[PDB]
């Protein structure tokens, strides 16, 4: 029945297969966006209010349902046809599907004449499709159908298509709402801050945060205040318990003291009633809420409607937006009050904001939601506007001409497509950085980018604090994955089982907690609340109960059994603060784990027995968490979580440590992302190094998909000779790193040989590079169409002549082909012509604007695509090949952050030689292992030796005890080695041995995307900008470089003045302008009739010539634009 | 105060044990794309004629 | 050329190059020039400019060209040196029992520019001819230069008593009459500190002779390092048994004292120093006991080594690592700190929920019992991520304030 | 994405082994007995097969340009 | 003259001239491909 | 981009001589033989077979870069002989011992295949 | 058509090896021939025609490598060893291309290495302590060794020099193994002899 210690090895990562056989690696994307659909339209649909429009007659228009068909492109002609992602990504097409709503208009004019007229599937707009979910076309594909329609199938989807571009939305942290966090913040007016991002369950409206703080101290004791909003004065808290109705100074303390046995927390409060007595009633606390806000009415009765208004909508919409919710709204903010008083006390602990269980994961359906509530809003508005000018006349409209599908289509392609999340006028108020374009590199790129997130914190921020790896990103973050540029710690990683939550509707869970013995918050009375244990429900305070324990115990028995409550529901018991916070809404990070019974796991043989054959009896993950066997645990719940890091911690020991777990790691290593997750051995590794590793492994080269054939990518690599490591992970099954590798096992030496891999640098074997080692080929797209914009000028692709275009290049243009394109097997050279468009004039009646190669390129047509865009011109894709041989420059790496360049090649016969003639395909030097301290290099050397003279793949899973180096020894001192790996070496140029034994055996390199050729750049007279008559900007503007302000600090310290001033001055912008020596103010010169004279002096003599940067006379004439005169006075 | 400039290169840089501390080894195509104005005498005619 | 590598910090990451025209497609630097650039070749790129007039030709040929960079006016030292394989091969070249042949010698003599064709009389005429490594680097030492340095090893209670100017290890260098009399060389006697044989080169000899001093060097040195190897291995990261039981003892009876501490301060038998709260006094007394089990481990592990040790033989010659990463691969990674604190509990009273609440033990509080060749256990690899990402984070950071 | 043909390190030809590799495979042999029948000793040649990733057989799957 | 382009769906050799919707006159697909040019392209094998 | 052909190893250019002489100066009768497009192969054979005359005093070589490809061999002989005539005389030699290794070695394979 | 690019197929021809026992000392580089840029007596024509029409993947192998020269062909098509293999190939898959081979050795490229490995060692028990072992009980004994088990390496000989070079020649398959020996034996010698010739004339010129 128990699973022993000798199977747990084999039975975890059999239940972890399963959860990779069920899930996937993007299925965040996947669930948020179909949740998306299902729900987040409709109730957006519905949630907006009727539009009543009348002069007389009347019309509602009620929107009641929607549907979403299945992704369709029109024709020219309008034909409807299902359009695969396959075409979308060749013909720059958006992959979205057409959204009709059912829309209700019922004329009402007198009489009782009433009639309905109900437009079914009324088209709405158009949304973009993420790839893989429920509403693509490749929903429920097999692996041979997404084949037959040109698609990998192991592509993970996760994405959209929008304009033929792969966007990616990114996950976005944000702080949880309807939550009370109590901080303390230095350097303030306020003590302590209990702040409420309070938001209604449906969206509909921003966040409205409440502030309930406490003044500094230094009248006479410390005052409570309330930051309320749409108000810019603060407000003391009795006066807004006054404005909901409760006056008597007890009726606000019972909402805010549950114990009147203790006196602290009353002098507390006192200053706060003794700074609030003049206001004793209602509404004369309402005319005072009025009275501080921005638009005091001049009469008290607007006033107090206001402050009513205010109390009822903005104040805490999460505890109830309509009338009569004044006792629930009374009884919460109480509840701030009384999180403040015990901060203040220091009866509770200040809310770390870092903590990831205060944290929520705005994930693609919570964002596209965002944006379609803006945007039909939007379409609401402009509907309104046309039906008022057409009843404004007395007759009907029709509202299919109402509706101007425009804005959500174009909304949400705008949105995916440039990443600024907002509005399109809103271009810098919006926020830029979500939905980036995917990344194609590497399989492994690819679904880190699609399991990416972000904390928008801003780069420009130096506090370390939300950059640093917080406790509570165990098992939810990679520990290692993070880029370590400029925004270190805010660029995140899922770990590998961490699943976001989708989001869930509390009813049933309230409508449970009512059939059981909880107490409602209105019906009870508050000297109840002293010993009852508060229970919340996505943050509202929903009412109290008596006995917590076993409320837990049958909450967690129905979560178990797959009852009224779903698996991603947290339920946090904090025992010492006696509340019970149930969650279900969305962004949620949880991961799976093994619950634990009194000391032993739930999951017997027999689940693993059931899982061994998933493929017959399917018996899946999802039977797993329905047997009560495995639980999805948030940050939150955490807390209160007792875990075993393996079923060995459950074993009875000579000084039990806990004897009281609940919980148990699936695999400790599960808490590694996707591109950690292929590092061997990183627990022997400085983890600087493992997070170089994982930023390197999206540089390295493989085959990033395998349909790469089909890609019209404007830049892809792909590797000749992938190969799987020799020694792996046994997390890379789920990566897919097996199928698609992004390396080679490369026989590495580490030794100082010839000096020329210093410096983190290699030795690559000439002979094995000719051989195909690490040998890629780079695919490069052009795209181009000709534009019949308008009969004034119109472009077309046809074969340009000398004696008709203008504009025309001295390149040769034979190459094309009559119809103006290049033939695919054609050898294209740097500055060659691949496509030739002539645009029409207004060298006569057509100018040359064909399409160039990117200079300095030099390889071969792949193939040529000719298709027609959205519009419907002629569009075309030229893809060209160039095969990328290693070179001295080039980039490569190991998985240990190991990186380097080639210093040099050498031949077989040149290369260090074992005594069986084996000589290194790398040599990399000693001196970077010690400060690196990548002792999971050496140990991946030592194990692929033993790997490749054995015959199988090594197990360098990280946290593996029945895997250490003295057995990795043992076992290659089997194969006739020195057990450490060292081998008697000999010099290749002379033949003698070497006296130290080097250390060489099979390492998994990574070429990477970093190649010399695709860098080196030069510079001799070339283009300059037009603004400032200086060098362009990059190589592929041949460019120059900046010659900046720290090199002219560094060459003033020098002292030379002649080569700064040819830097600064003559080899960037020389220039001449002619002064008059009167006013010193730029003259006119005529140097062709030699006539020179100063319009403002009104002289022509005395007028000199100054040799000054163009850049310098453009800073003057600048400054005489702001009536500023800067006269060059040469005397 | 900092400007582009003409006459510049840019690449990888790679170790080299086999030039002198105040060489550089230059690829022979940065060297084909920059040059130095060089003035024309007596001294230099041939060897700049064969240039 | 002015050769160029950003961020341009001091005078010496500009330097005058002479152009030498090689076949591929990437800059080749010197291995010395390297330090003042602070340039590794793990894809950094440099800029080159080319000085387009005869006037700033002088310019640069006179002021800027990296001979007359050697010595740097911030410290008055050498702002380069010699560096890795050359640092860690002469010092193993000049130790006392490194013995050349006639043809090995010769080969060697091949790559000295500044050799006068005279070969020296070889340091053993019988049984057979054999040459010194000391013998040649004293035809690479230019000039008639004496220094005297002493070999980082360089027992400190030598110089009082006897065998003061006879060293048993082969430390105290000294050279005389541009001669290397005696002495292992290293990072104190070619680095880039003062008084060392390249600053001295440069201060008696000119900056010509100092340039050639160095290409010398570097070049004999890495054509002998093809005789004698370099490498490191595992086999470089392992210890004997004895070293092993001796760092697992220390580590428990370190555990043991944090618990006497940690049960101390429960029992409320503890009382507070002068200038500090009781939670301080504790942290400084665990901090003190772990940073002591951490140093004597570091000592077992360093007394461990073996003369042919790889580590120590990067170590020794400064080339590359300190004694604190052999303890680290070796005996113990240590204390892992956010902020210059133990590691912080993040969770209510936890640092991870694998600990049970209010747990101010070492290995609780994110103390690396193991070493990298054992490996961290996953609570360990998830604090030393916390500890690195410390690191990342002031990297990264401190470079705009700096800057600015 | 197919089998080398050279050994890299040595130059040893393994492109006709692979299909006799997988077939010994097939056939019971485990990886090192297998990579022994075929004559590959030196591990550089046993690293060539055994780390093998046959892609062309899924850049077979996708049906050609022309019929 | 001719510039014969293949289908992307259907893989079938039609010829389409200049100032032509690009259309497959035996599927109507919109994707269309060159064929390999005849010219002599020369490898050398390494 | 700047790949070399790999033919330039071993090919020489136009105008191009196989082997220099140059007298050296420093000390007498010794000679600089710079010999191009060769490598260690023949470098380290002739600096052997020239090491093992007693009236050569210094017999060296070196390749003085990896990526150029030539030699340069230094040698030095007694007053009475010649580097030029050392390097001939050891050129000969290697010669005869290649003539004498490779009809022993026809010898041997007849041996093997026979019996 | 094949779903390797043309320069992919072009490597893995060029890396095929050919049976070039007899005709590689007949055959002359291409630089030394007199012709065009190819004829029979510098370069052998090749020529390669497969398409895959039937259901099952057709594998393009070097049997399918046809030769003008009936002395040089692919030493897997020789007359066991399987056939080296080109491409797989889809139905509708198509592969035609004409290659041309050449005399050339490691230096210009390594498809011209005949080598498939070559052990070369010497003092197996190290007398001469080239090598020095930190701890020689280590370290595995050679194949040529002849130690007892007990001892580790052999006692150290200060008069030794290294003699008695132990080989082991494997070839690719072009060139028999006693062909690559005797074969280097001779260009080594060829090349001292073009060295000295022109020696000669540099003497003679002083
Ligand atoms: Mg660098
Ligand atoms: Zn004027
Ligand atoms: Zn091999
Ligand atoms: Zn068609
Ligand atoms: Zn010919």
């Amino acid at each position: 029945d128990e699973i022993t210690p000798d199977l747990w090895q084999e039975a975890c990562w059999i239940v972890i297969s399963s959860y990779f056989d069920e899930k996937g690696l993007v299925r965040q994307q996947l669930d948020s966006f179909d949740e998306f659909i299902q729900m987040s339209v409709q109730r957006i649909v519905e949630d907006a209010p009727p539009i009543d429009l009348q002069a007389p007659p009347r019309y509602l228009l009620k929107f009641e349902q929607i549907y979403l068909s299945k992704p369709t492109h029109w024709e020219r002609d309008g034909a409807p046809s299902p359009m695969m992602p396959n075409e979308a990504r060749l013909r720059n097409l958006t992959y979205s599907a057409p959204l009709y709503v059912d829309i209700t208009k019922t004329v009402i004019k007198e009489g009782e004449e009433q009639l309905q007229t109900q437009h079914q599937k009324t088209f709405i707009g158009k949304i973009p499709i993420m790839l893989r979910s429920t509403y693509c076309l490749l929903n429920g594909l097999t692996d041979r159908d997404l084949c037959e329609l040109n698609e990998c199938p192991l592509d993970p989807g996760g994405y959209f298509i929008i304009n033929g571009s792969e966007k990616v939305l990114i996950a976005q942290e944000k702080m949880a709402t309807n939550t009370v966090y109590v901080f303390a913040k230095k350097d303030s007016k306020y003590a302590y801050t209990g702040e409420c991002r309070s938001c209604l369950e449906n969206s509909s409206r921003p966040t409205s945060t409440i502030w309930v703080s406490m003044l500094a101290r230094g009248a006479i004791g410390q005052r409570i205040v309330a930051t309320l909003p749409y108000i810019k004065q603060e407000v003391p808290i009795i006066i807004v318990f006054r404005a909901l109705g409760f006056v008597s100074d007890r009726d606000i303390l019972e909402h805010i003291i549950y114990d009147f046995e203790d006196p602290e927390m009353m002098e507390m409060v006192k200053p706060s009633l003794d700074e609030a007595f003049v206001i004793q009633e209602q509404n004369v606390a309402l005319n005072f809420i009025g009275s501080r806000g921005a638009k005091p009415g001049v009469t008290k009765e607007k006033r107090i409607k206001y402050a009513k208004e205010v109390l009822q909508k903005e104040m805490l919409p999460h505890v109830g937006v309509s009338d009569f919710c004044e006792t629930k709204k009374a009884y919460f903010l109480g509840y701030m009050v009384h999180r403040l008083l015990l901060a203040a006390l220091g009866r509770r602990e200040l809310d770390d904001r870092d903590h990831y269980g205060n944290k929520r994961l705005d994930l693609a359906g919570p964002l596209l939601a965002f944006l379609f509530r803006g945007m039909f809003k939007n379409l609401l508005k402009e509907v309104r506007i046309y039906a008022q000018k057409f009843i404004d006349r007395g007759k009907d409209f029709n509202l299919e001409l109402a509706i101007k599908t425009r804005i959500i289509s174009d909304g949400l392609k705008y949105s995916l497509a440039t990443g600024n999340w907002g509005d399109q006028k809103k271009a810098h108020q919006a926020r830029a950085g979500v939905s980036q374009v995917l990344n194609r590199l590497t399989f492994a790129s690819t679904l880190s980018h699609l399991r990416r997130l972000n904390s928008p914190i801003g780069r420009d921020g130096k506090l370390a604090k939300p950059r640093q790896l917080h406790n509570t990103l165990w098992g939810m973050v990679c520990p290692a994955e993070t880029p370590e540029g400029h925004a270190v710690g805010l660029v995140k990683n899922l770990a590998l089982m961490a699943y976001i939550s989708v989001g869930s509707q509390p009813s049933p869970i309230l409508e449970f907690l009512e059939e059981w013995s909880m107490e409602n918050l209105e019906e009870i009375s508050p000297a109840a609340i002293a010993d009852a244990t508060k229970i919340f429900v996505n943050g509202c305070w929903v009412g109290i109960h008596k006995d917590p324990e076993q409320l837990m115990n049958t909450l967690r028995k129905l979560r178990r059994q797959m009852d009224i409550i779903v698996s991603e529901v947290s339920m946090i018991r904090d025992i010492r603060e006696r509340e019970i916070r149930i969650y279900t809404d969305a962004g949620r990070i949880c991961r799976p784990l093994l619950i634990v019974e009194k000391q032993k796991l739930l999951l017997k043989k027999r689940h693993i027995d059931q899982l061994k054959e998933r493929e017959y009896n399917n018996y899946s993950w999802q039977d797993l968490v329905a047997s009560g066997v495995v639980e999805y645990i948030d940050t939150l719940e955490e807390e209160t979580v007792m875990l075993a890091m393996t079923p060995d911690d459950l074993q009875e020991k000579e000084v039990a440590y806990c004897s009281t777990y609940t919980h148990c790691e699936i695999h400790p290593s599960m808490i590694l992302g996707v591109c950690a997750s292929i590092i061997p051995f990183p627990d022997h590794n400085q983890s600087p190094r493992n997070t170089y590793q994982s930023a390197m492994g999206k540089q390295a080269m493989g085959v990033y998909i395998t349909n790469f054939h089909v890609r019209m990518d404007t830049l892809a690599h792909v590797l000749y000779y992938p190969q799987k490591p020799l020694v792996t992970t046994r997390s890379m099954e789920y990566l897919r790193f097996r199928e698609l590798p992004a390396g080679i096992n490369s026989i590495v030496a580490i030794a100082s040989y010839t000096g020329y891999n210093q410096e983190d640098s290699v030795i690559m074997n000439r002979s094995a590079v000719d051989r195909g080692f690490f040998r890629s080929v780079f695919y490069r797209s052009y795209k181009e169409q000709e534009s019949k914009k308008g009969f004034d000028q119109e472009e077309v692709f046809e074969k340009p002549t000398r004696e008709t275009c203008q504009g025309m290049r001295h390149a040769i243009y034979d190459k094309l082909d009559d119809d103006g394109l290049i033939a695919p097997g054609v050898r294209v050279s740097g500055d060659d012509v691949i496509i030739g468009k002539t645009v029409t004039l207004p060298r006569y009646t057509k100018r040359d604007c064909s399409t160039f190669l990117r200079t300095s390129e030099t390889g071969i047509v792949d193939q040529v695509m000719v298709t027609l865009n959205q519009e419907g011109y002629k569009f075309c894709k030229i893809r060209v090949r160039s095969v990328r041989i290693p070179q001295i420059g080039d980039k490569f790496a190991s998985r240990h952050g190991q990186k380097g360049t080639c210093g040099i090649q050498y031949r077989q016969e040149d290369m260090p030689f074992t005594c069986e003639g084996i000589t290194p395909d790398i040599i990399i030097n000693p001196h970077a292992i010690p400060s690196r301290m990548t002792i999971g290099h050496l140990i991946e050397c030592l194990q692929g030796k033993v790997s490749a003279n054995k015959g199988e793949i090594g197990d360098a899973t990280p946290f593996n005890d029945a895997v250490n180096v003295q057995k990795i020894s043992n076992l290659l001192s089997d194969y006739g080695y020195h057990l450490r790996g060292n081998e008697v070496l000999y010099n290749g140029f002379t033949g003698r041995k070497i006296t130290s034994q080097i250390f060489i055996g099979p390492t998994y390199y990574q070429r990477l995307k970093h190649m010399v050729d695709d860098k080196i750049h030069s510079r001799a007279r070339g283009p300059i900008q037009i603004l400032n008559r200086q060098p362009m900007e990059g190589r592929s503007r041949d460019g120059g470089l900046r010659f900046g302000e720290m090199e002219r600090d560094c060459q003033i310290a020098h002292g030379a003045a002649q080569f700064l001033r040819e830097r600064l001055f003559e080899a960037s912008d020389p220039y001449q302008v002619h002064v008059c020596n009167l006013c010193g103010i730029m003259a006119i010169a005529n140097t062709r009739t030699h006539t020179y004279e100063c319009r403002g002096c009104r002289n022509k003599t005395q007028i000199s010539l100054v040799r000054m940067p163009y850049a310098c006379k453009l800073l003057f004439q600048e400054l005489m634009s702001m009536s500023i005169a800067p006269r060059m006075m040469s005397v | 105060m900092g400007k582009r400039v003409d006459f510049s290169a840019r690449t990888v840089i790679t170790p080299d044990p086999n030039l002198s501390i105040d060489q550089v080894g230059v690829p022979r195509s940065i060297a084909a794309n920059m040059t130095f104005a060089e003035i024309v005498t007596p001294f230099n005619i041939d060897r700049l004629q064969e240039l | 050329v002015i050769f160029n590598r950003q961020p341009t910090l001091h005078k010496m990451s500009m330097m005058g190059h002479r152009v030498r025209i090689l076949p591929w497609s990437t800059f080749r630097l010197n291995l010395s020039v390297t330090t003042p650039y602070n340039a590794d070749f793990d894809g950094d790129e440099m800029n080159l400019h080319l000085p387009q007039s005869l006037e700033t030709r002088a310019e640069i040929q006179e002021l800027a060209m990296v001979p007359r960079m050697i010595v740097t006016p911030q410290s008055n030292r050498p702002v380069m040196g010699i560096v890795q394989d050359t640092l860690t091969a002469v010092r193993k070249f000049t130790k006392r029992d490194v013995f050349l042949e006639r043809g090995e010698v010769m080969n060697l003599l091949m790559f000295l520019s500044t050799w006068d064709g005279k070969v020296p009389q070889p340091a053993i005429l019988k049984p057979r001819p054999l040459w010194t490594g000391k013998q040649i680097f004293s035809l690479i030492i230019p000039g008639h230069i004496n220094c005297i340095r002493t070999h980082s090893t360089h027992p400190d209670d030598e110089d009082s008593g006897p065998y003061k100017h006879i060293s048993p290890g082969d430390t105290k260098v000294v050279v005389e009459n541009g001669e290397l009399i005696m002495g292992i060389l290293c990072k104190k006697s070619l680095g880039t500190s003062a008084g060392s044989l390249v600053h001295i080169s440069y201060l008696e000899m000119g900056h010509d002779i100092t340039r050639l001093f160095y290409s010398n060097i570097q070049t004999v040195i890495n054509n002998w390092l093809l005789i004698e190897g370099h490498t490191i291995g595992i086999g470089d990261s392992i210890a004997d048994s004895k070293t092993y039981q001796d760092i697992q003892n220390t580590i428990k009876k370190a555990k043991q004292d944090v618990i006497e501490v940690i049960e101390k301060a429960h029992n409320n038998e503890l009382e507070p120093t002068p200038g500090n709260t009781l939670r301080q006094t504790f942290e400084n007394q665990v901090n003190r006991i772990l940073n002591d089990a951490r140093d004597k481990t570091g000592s077992s592990a360093q007394k461990s080594l073996s003369e042919y040790n790889n580590f120590k033989s990067m170590v020794v010659s400064g080339a590359k690592g300190s004694k604190i990463n052999i303890s680290q691969v070796i005996a113990v990674v240590g204390q892992q700190n956010v902020e210059g604190k133990r590691i912080p509990f993040g969770f209510k009273h936890r640092t991870l929920p694998h600990f049970i609440k209010d747990d101010y033990g070492p290995e609780s509080r994110g103390f690396v019992e193991n070493s990298y060749l054992a490996g961290l256990t996953p609570t360990e690899f998830f604090f030393h991520a916390m500890g690195g990402r410390e690191g990342l984070i002031d990297t990264a950071v401190k470079t705009a304030e700096t800057g600015y | 994405m197919i089998i080398p043909v050279r050994c890299f390190t040595c130059g040893k030809i393994v492109g006709n082994k692979w299909e006799a590799y997988l077939g010994l495979l097939q056939a019971e042999y485990t990886e090192g007995d297998a990579l022994d029948a075929l004559g590959l000793k030196r591990y550089c040649c046993r690293r060539m097969l055994l780390a093998h990733v046959d892609l062309i057989e899924k850049l077979l799957n996708y049906a050609p340009l022309e019929k | 003259q001719p510039m014969i382009y293949i289908c992307g769906e259907c893989h079938t050799e039609n010829e389409i001239k200049s100032r032509d919707p690009i259309r497959c006159r035996e599927c109507g697909y919109r994707i269309m491909y060159k064929k390999r040019t005849k010219r002599l392209v020369v490898f050398d094998a390494r | 981009m700047n790949a070399p052909p790999a033919f330039e190893s071993f090919l020489l250019f136009e105008g191009e001589k196989k082997i220099t002489i140059n007298k050296d100066t420093k000390v007498p009768n010794a000679c600089l033989f710079t010999i191009n497009k060769e490598d260690h192969t023949l470098g380290n054979i002739i600096k052997s077979q020239l090491l093992k005359d007693p009236q050569v005093l210094f017999a060296g070589y070196k390749v003085p870069h990896p990526l150029e490809h030539k030699i340069i061999i230094r040698v030095q002989t007694t007053p009475d002989y010649s580097p030029q005539e050392a390097f001939t005389n050891a050129i000969t030699d290697l010669i005869s011992e290649l003539s004498l290794l490779e009809e022993r070695f026809r010898v041997a394979i007849k041996d093997k295949q026979e019996g | 058509s094949s779903v390797l690019h043309d320069e992919f197929i072009a490597h893995r021809l060029g890396l095929i090896p050919l049976t070039s026992d007899d005709i590689v000392d007949k055959l002359q580089y291409s630089r030394d021939c007199t012709c065009e840029e190819f004829c029979p007596e510098c370069s052998v024509e090749f020529t390669l025609d497969v398409r895959c029409n039937e259901d099952q993947t057709r594998h393009v192998t070097s049997r399918d490598l046809i030769s003008n020269s009936p002395r040089v062909i692919p030493v897997t098509s020789r007359n066991e060893q399987d056939d080296i293999l080109i491409v797989k190939l889809r139905k509708g898959q198509e592969l035609r291309l004409r290659a041309y081979a050449k005399k050339g050795f490691g230096k210009e490229h390594a498809k011209w290495n005949p080598t498939a490995g070559v052990a070369f060692e010497y003092d197996p028990d190290n007398a001469l302590r080239h090598t020095v072992y930190p701890k020689p009980e280590e370290w595995p004994k050679s194949e040529y060794s002849e130690l007892d088990e007990d001892e580790s390496q052999a006692p150290y000989d200060p008069n030794g020099k290294p003699e008695r070079f132990y080989y082991n020649v494997e070839s690719c398959g072009s060139l028999r193994p006693e062909t690559i020996v005797l074969s280097a034996l001779s260009g080594l010698k060829k090349k001292l002899s073009d060295l000295q010739t022109q020696l000669s004339h540099e003497i003679q010129s002083d």
